[PDB]
């Protein structure tokens, strides 16, 4: 099986994996939930989402 | 039998209630009579006398 | 040809307590 890979001009169509980090929780630490950015404390509840 | 029942819609203003485990069942709309206007101006659906 | 309390549906999809 051949992989021609080629990085020609044109856009980035193909591209690896993104691999994501750990849940620190209880923690005051950074956050980004793809976009939501900020700082706060990862701590669970009894919410009901949908 | 067969009734498609379509009706078009108006930008307007809601006043909606967010009750516990993800749910409405509740909603006024602030552009029918100046009691829904009122109880969205307080945003309050039992207005007291005055 | 009424609509009584009818169409309200969620604007978005945020949660929100009482």
């Amino acid at each position: 099986v051949v992989l021609s890979f080629e990085l020609l001009n044109a856009p980035a169509t193909v591209c690896g994996p993104k691999l994501s980090t750990d849940l620190i929780k209880n923690q005051c630490v950074n956050f980004n939930f793809n976009g939501l950015t900020g700082t706060g404390v990862l701590t669970p509840s009894s919410k009901r989402f949908q | 039998a067969a009734a498609y029942f379509v009706g078009y819609l108006k930008p307007t203003t809601f006043m909606l209630k967010y009750d516990e485990n993800g749910t409405i069942t509740d909603a006024v709309d602030c552009s029918q009579n100046p009691l829904a206007e009122l109880k969205c101006s307080v945003k309050s659906f039992e207005i007291d006398k005055g | 040809h009424t609509s009584s309390m009818r169409g309200v549906y969620y604007p978005d999809e945020i949660f929100r307590s009482d």
